[PDB]
């Protein structure tokens, strides 16, 4: 009851009279415009790309005439003034992964899903009798769960760009770079409630953690760092280029990946790299979104790639000093794992694994002449 | 003419070609800023190409810029050399110190006249846009509705035309 | 094998811990301009946590989705669609998108505002809403433009909207005011009144005319952007929870409610009205009944009946809003049709039934509104070889049309059985046209935040065909223009017939 | 244009003309009859009990009356006579987890995209670099791809279930039961095969782990058991039972878990963890649908308890001693590891986790007599 | 980057290094019975990998509930089908269901029959399939009870279907028939035949006049349920393949090809054509035509043709069949509507427009069928107070129904247009009835596969209504019957109705 256009006979024979012969147009795309990046237009772009109402004053544009409302002062809805990069077209950028919200919360759901599987298998299997306490109830407790904040700092450090960004296509990707560091802050804590619940006496509370990070000497620089980027940096493409190409790109692997991916297998860990191994999926897939932005669209740019270049290089210096002595301060913690576990020539080779990955995936793009050597002997003067 | 494409547009963009030296460039834009731009411009001649136009320079002299200036400079100096922060600092106590709501809208337009990149650093301009925009709207929305609409007008100084 | 399997660490048990997860720093402060301090003990209402919310929501795709592959697909519900709801998705679909993605854009703004983590938390799951519902609203344009009757317009909305005013009213109220001017006014704009009073009515509202008109398809998708919406409400009465001990409360906050909630009504009262009853055939009820059950009784009533305690109160703008709402929709409808070939989309006039049941519930619109429609149908206005647009008798008439400086909308008060007001300021050499005196206050009191250059500004001395030439307005032939004055698929309008008529925009204002 | 009732003005006036004015029934509940085992039914018991057409002469059959085509000699298509346990109703099982087939193809599916999303993340991020060589090429390569067909053979073990199962409830456990053992040994090869494209010179052909696994020692009595369990059972509960809570609980358990979960870690690999998760979160799943018709249905049957605990325990010592077996060849492997990899008291250790699990979850639910003493000392005199 | 992505995952490099997993030892043999050896190295056509599977078909499930569940639930679908058609579901919904249960045991046998693991890993795809399709039948019976117009035997078919005679022959071919005998026996019945000949076909024509009647929710799962069944058929082209070099092939292979052709269309030859023209309001084709089409032409003719290099020819039973297709579907039904309170469904009488159908497209349909059903109306049939039910007039006209004792269908012989041959024998202190040379010879050549007890072996000496009651024929109230002899909501037959009659079931073999 309540007579709907489709199926009720009187109403649909009403406007099934009033149809014309054939579609008035034949062209039935949908963003039919849009300048494909792979020869044939994805869904992905069709959905996405000119959905911000942009004038031609906006590089690439296709709107015209001022904003209706601007800030009390004349500050622009989205204007060219907040930030330093130039560009012929701020539309030019695709995710490769093409992600625009349906594959993305998708695919996040997949893993929501499978965690909590693999939790109930892993406390059933009753596989924590395999871990080593001293790890369990101090590195990951207190050392991994202090991590925690630095993953909340870089995912608040996006606020201002999700704002700010120039376009459809950069905002989507940032709004997705930064929730993925929220949803890694959040399995941190996921970690250390599972661990509360089957083991007796483990204290999930983050007042320990928290200690950590706000009055410890081994990420203090790193939580200083994070500081910064976050609340010191308005240009929100200095934030999003100096968090994921220069701090994450150098601190935040060696952490994940050289320091507790690495060695906490070796303490009978398969929990720990359950969760890193979603933040390094996650890691790698936002690789590829800012590669593209910053060295295809920017770094490339057929007007202004020197220019972007230059500010790039600006940027990569500003942000290496606070990040090597994050990555410094961090060699701190060595001293406390149990003799035996590593060794000075394995760090100085896991250093090596970061650094050279960094000068391969970012600095070469920008032509950043780094030097290895230098930036791990700068890291090693805080081993010992 | 043209929407998008028209002479006004070609002409300007023939004379910012030719701007070879960033103090001249950086002196058109801020001229082009004080003529075409805002409400207290000097003429609405150009209202339907200036935003245009004005990015168009704003690419010139942010290339220039970054040219001629050391990394140092290029964070934390003006386009003419000055001190960033210092401007910032000294705008921020004259705006903390305006007498009213008249005295507030000038003091932060101006600044952004003057000052808007790439002639400051955007870190350093956005931050004037921070606190400036503070203190215009609390004055301006402090008893908004108490001035009737015929003494509003008279302190803007409008020409009632109707 | 040793031990019961717990997950048991759903979002909760995480949530839980999350409002620690922020710590002191003194520069720990918002980077925008704002009146107001947000306390940093505030609480939000849903407990999620990201993984939880992507799971929470690719549920509802799928079935979203599924629905408009197989079986809509299958029944061909994208054609089987009146000619006219198929005209008005097209308005209705971008310009809903345009709202949606600048609310990603606001709720940045208030992520960065709020200093609790769990009050950052609601806007940010608002921000990834706000992402699904602009590749929503999107998506429904694409399935319209792949598999409906017209996909003119439903194709390229992001570039043709640009021609038209009424586009610009738009931007006013659901781009520039959510995200332009003080993160509180903004969230007013956006979340205590857009989406509490317009938004979260509007999408109901739309699956029923969508159905009523045989559209299946609006229903599938509008229905599951209405399930996010009351998080997003949460969040505007947390903005008013988190401000309120604040002193600067008492001072502005109903100050820029009003403001909020005179920007949002006056683009949507005339707008939404138009869209529904002109730009439907089988109708669900007369405007006037809901405008006054939404703003005033619902919103007005009970929405800021809750706020109450907090210091809230109705805005003082309310019953002007309500003397000049009445006919407001009608009033714009001869304007939108007069200007016809600025659109994306096709219109048409009123036939002989919905003339009988206008006059039925609005005494009086056939002696105004009606004996126009029938003299401009006299003159041909539909047929192209006619040589008349409804636009030349405004000008022969002397009724000039007028476009606000403030909201964009245009108005003909010597015309208008609604509000007549007209004020023209000079200042500085410029002339502004104002329609009422709130929105006259906001540009005397900020005439810097309000230059929006209108169409006869941009347009003054072009000839119409050239402007619609330029900005793409035409059907693939390069010939038939996507804007039609009649909703039938023979004798179609074509650039030549709108060139014949040599009509050259002029600024209105260049009479004073 | 072909015209639907549902949306043709005519064919859909006609249809409406022809309906009732109310429903000809209030009770729209489609399995209203099945007997609920939660308190309110559920979609997987609606959409499974009952589609097995038995008569009443197969205890709990709802139909009456000879099948109407036997097998040629006279065999039932299903009879009491396939299997020795004996119970008042086949149709009493109930899997734990409610799985009918739309909710356990997804979690497969995201299990399998999730496996895609991490393989590319671990091979762009480069963690094969920390992993021993020796580990990888010797004992991930040969050993724990022999265990594939291991695997293979246990899900093969299933085929008769499947044709033999009395119920739709048990044939859709087993089935399910049977098609993750199967998966497992596909995720063994997938794993060799990503190698392969990771690791230069890795060859992912089988004959060598196949060589290992039909003439190589370690695994000979297991190739032995695996091999009797699948072709020389002929009643479909002794396979599924032995297969279960017998040989995979002890051996394919101390395989799993207490030495490739166990010892991988230890020489930097997290890759064969990720497949042994999936392999561990489908062992515990199976676990509780196992348990409930063994021990809940047909153990604590009302009618028949004592006589199928009695043929239970009967077959927990038929295979329990080919089980020990197993594990005692596979002893020898511990020889072939780097010195001081394990020892003793670590070995040890990890087989009392195993058999008193075992007792725990299998033996004392029968009431098998155990000795777990006894069986980690038969099992170690395979030691060195 | 430190290398780059690759994935194996691609189901196609592992399913490559399938087919080595099996090793050799002895008794690694099939545990079934068989007179032919499926060869190793037998390999499969897709590559299928368990974990790609899923994946697979997740993807076709996501998009078919989602439009269950959402769109067609909002547009009431399941209450807007014509009633025969709403009843007919009920059969073909449930009976489907009984063959794709069966079909998972039969290529579990399958799979233990097969030697090599690329053929193994075929039949088990199809295991899991079935499975998949056991709860798509199901869930379309669920779907109607939960939102249509009538329930009962929708909720409850699995228990109520045991009351009447149509069931058994459903049993026959598509449970006992696909797993009971040599495991090739049961793939030519399946597979071979089953699928290939008649489920294939019948599930895309089910959804034709599905849509033609108002049914969207059968053409929603039925065109998902089809995607799957190509693999399938190229499992019973493989168990050809596998066997065709083994010499009992030639000796065997065209015997149980017969067998199980014979089998199939036995039953579905009259009841297919039954249900379509007799269960439906508006027709889409005549059987007469489609049998035609699916039989002779598209599985004889090319099915078949492309076998026969394999050593495979056409049943030799192919004439037999053809010349009891014409007119069987029609006889049945006499019987089945004579025979309307043992069912779990509700049955019309044709209406006048149907009749006139009937007979333009079955010459000579009115002066046998079309006048006895005139008649069972005069002596009022549809109502409960004639105290008629059309088995008495076989009873008072001496017409007696026999079931065939091989494949359960029931025949008339003294009324039958069709080939109907009674062939009646004691053996052994019992006596079977046949109804043509292929049963006939089956039960000769094999009598203890063939001991099934009939509805009237059974219920003699019972009373028709304490059957009912006894295997719960009831709709809830617990008196008016789920079945009844009309599909009109109004005057319903009750079990007092019933024991009104003293209908007292005999067995009609008693006479000889
Ligand atoms: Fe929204
Ligand atoms: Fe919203
Ligand atoms: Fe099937
Ligand atoms: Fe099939």
């Amino acid at each position: 009851e309540r007579r709907r256009g489709l199926t009720d006979p009187e109403m649909a024979a009403v406007i099934l009279k009033a149809l014309p012969e054939a579609p008035l147009d034949g062209n039935n795309k949908m963003g039919y415009f849009v300048t494909p990046r792979w020869k044939r237009l994805t869904e992905y772009e069709a959905l996405t790309v000119y959905a911000q109402p942009n004038a031609d004053w906006i590089a690439g544009g296709l709107d015209w005439g001022d904003w209706t409302q601007k800030f009390h002062g004349g500050r622009p809805s989205w204007g060219n003034e907040t930030t330093e990069l130039r560009t012929v077209d701020w539309f030019k950028h695709r995710d490769p992964l093409r992600r625009w919200h349906a594959p993305y919360v998708k695919d996040k759901a997949e893993e929501w899903r499978y965690t909590d599987r693999f939790l109930q298998g892993y406390s059933a299997d009753g596989q924590i009798r395999a871990m080593n306490p001293t790890w369990r109830t101090s590195s990951c407790n207190r050392y991994w769960g202090a991590f925690l904040f630095n993953e909340y700092g870089l995912f608040n450090a996006h606020s201002q760009g999700a704002r700010e960004a120039l376009s459809d296509v950069t905002r989507v990707s940032l709004a997705f770079w930064g929730f993925d560091k929220i949803d890694i802050a959040q399995m941190i804590q996921l970690e250390r409630g599972f661990l509360a619940k089957i083991v007796p006496g483990f204290d999930e509370s983050t007042a320990v953690p928290k200690a950590e990070w706000t009055n410890g000497e081994v990420y203090k620089s790193a939580r200083l760092a994070v500081e910064g980027l976050w609340q010191e940096v308005f240009d929100w493409n200095e934030s999003a280029f100096s968090v994921h190409a220069v701090y994450d790109a150098l601190f935040g692997q060696f952490v994940r990946r050289e320091f507790f991916q690495r060695l906490a297998p070796r303490f009978g860990d398969n929990l720990t790299p359950f969760f890193i191994n979603q933040a390094q999926t996650y890691f790698q897939i936002a690789k590829q979104g800012v590669q593209d932005l910053y060295y295809n669209c920017l770094g490339d740019d057929p007007e202004f790639s020197d220019y972007n270049r230059t500010v790039m290089r600006n940027w990569t210096g500003k942000w290496l000093e606070p990040t090597i002595a994050a990555l410094r301060d961090f060699m701190g913690l060595f001293a406390k794992l149990p003799a035996g576990t590593t060794d000075k020539e394995e760090i100085t080779a896991s250093l090596y694994r970061v650094v050279d990955d960094w000068i391969e995936d970012y600095a070469s793009a920008i032509d950043f002449k780094a030097d290895r050597d230098q930036i791990v002997k700068a890291v090693l003067a805080g081993l010992k | 003419l043209g929407i998008h494409s028209n002479d006004t547009r070609d002409a300007w963009v023939n004379k910012i070609a030719h701007v070879n030296t960033l103090e001249k460039a950086a002196e058109m834009l801020k001229q082009f800023r004080m003529d075409h731009t805002t409400p207290f411009r000097n003429s609405y001649e150009l209202d339907n190409d200036y935003l245009w136009i004005e990015a168009k320079l704003e690419e010139k002299v942010a290339v220039l810029k970054a040219r001629a200036f050391n990394e140092v400079d290029f964070r934390h100096k003006t386009a003419f050399g000055e001190d960033a922060k210092s401007v910032l600092d000294g705008t921020v106590a004259k705006m903390n110190a305006a007498k009213d709501k008249w005295e507030a809208e000038k003091i932060h337009i101006g600044f952004r006249q003057a000052y808007k990149p790439p002639i400051m650093p955007v870190n350093y301009f956005l931050d004037g846009e921070r606190q400036l925009g503070t203190r215009l709207m609390e004055l301006r929305n402090l008893n908004y509705y108490d001035t009737p609409l015929e003494e509003l007008r008279k302190q803007r100084g409008v020409r009632v035309v109707h | 094998a040793a031990n019961r399997a717990p997950t048991s660490v759903n979002a909760q048990e995480v949530h839980r811990w999350l409002q620690s997860f922020n710590w002191d720093f003194k520069n720990n402060r918002t980077k925008y301009a704002t009146k107001y301090k947000m306390a940093n003990e505030t609480k939000e209402q849903f407990k999620l946590i990201a993984k939880e919310y992507a799971r929470m929501e690719a549920v509802k795709d799928e079935r979203q989705f599924g629905s408009l592959q197989v079986a809509l697909t299958r029944l061909n519900a994208g054609v089987r669609v009146h000619p006219k709801w198929n005209e008005t998705m097209k308005v209705v679909s971008n310009f809903l998108e345009v709202g949606e993605y600048n609310a990603i854009a606001a709720t940045g703004m208030l992520w960065d505002s709020a200093q609790a983590a769990e009050q950052k938390n609601g806007y940010l799951a608002q921000v990834l809403d706000e992402i699904r519902h602009t590749h929503q609203c999107a998506y429904v344009n694409y399935y319209f433009a792949k598999n409906g009757q017209d996909p003119a317009g439903h194709n390229d909305a992001r570039r043709t909207r640009t021609i038209g005013p009424l586009w610009k009213g738009m931007k006013r109220v659901f781009s520039d005011g959510f995200i332009s001017g003080d993160a509180v006014e903004c969230s007013l704009n956006l979340q205590l009144v857009g989406e509490a009073c317009f938004t979260n009515p509007l999408i109901v509202a739309v699956t029923e005319w969508a159905a009523a008109n045989g559209d299946e398809i609006t229903p599938t998708v509008f229905l599951s952007i209405e399930t996010d919406e009351l998080r997003h409400m949460a969040n505007g009465y947390q903005t008013v929870v988190s401000i309120a001990n604040d002193p600067a409360s008492a001072k502005y906050l109903n100050t820029d409610l009003n403001n909020a909630f005179w920007t949002q009504q006056k683009y949507f009262t005339p707008v939404l009205g138009m869209l529904f009853e002109y730009g439907s055939k089988f109708k669900v009820e007369p405007w006037v009944k809901t405008w006054d059950r939404w703003v005033y009784e619902d919103w007005g009533g009970i929405w800021i009946g809750r706020l109450g305690k907090y210091g809230v109160e109705s805005p003082r703008s309310l019953k002007d809003a309500k003397q000049d709402a009445y006919w407001a929709h009608h009033d714009l409808y001869l304007l939108a049709y007069a200007l016809w070939p600025t659109g994306f989309f096709r219109l048409a006039l009123p036939d002989q039934e919905e003339m009988e049941w206008f006059e039925a519930n609005y005494p009086g619109w056939y002696d105004h509104y009606g004996k126009i429609y029938e003299e401009w149908r006299a003159r041909g206005c539909e047929d192209p070889s006619s040589g008349f647009i409804p636009l030349m008798w405004f000008i022969e008439n002397n009724h000039p049309i007028y476009i606000d400086r403030v909201s964009q909308v245009p108005f003909c008060p010597s015309l208008a059985k609604g509000a007549s007001t007209l004020r023209v300021h000079e200042y500085n050499g410029e002339m502004h046209t104002f329609s009422d005196q709130w929105g006259e206050r906001m540009w005397l009191a900020e005439p810097e935040r309000y230059e929006c250059q209108n169409i006869f500004e941009q347009y003054e001395g072009r000839e119409l065909s050239e402007v619609i030439a330029e900005l793409h307005g035409l059907r693939s032939d390069g010939k038939t223009l996507i804007a039609q004055p009649h909703v039938r698929g023979d004798k179609l309008w074509t650039l030549d017939d709108i060139k014949r008529l040599n009509c050259v925009f002029k600024n209105p204002v260049k009479a004073f």
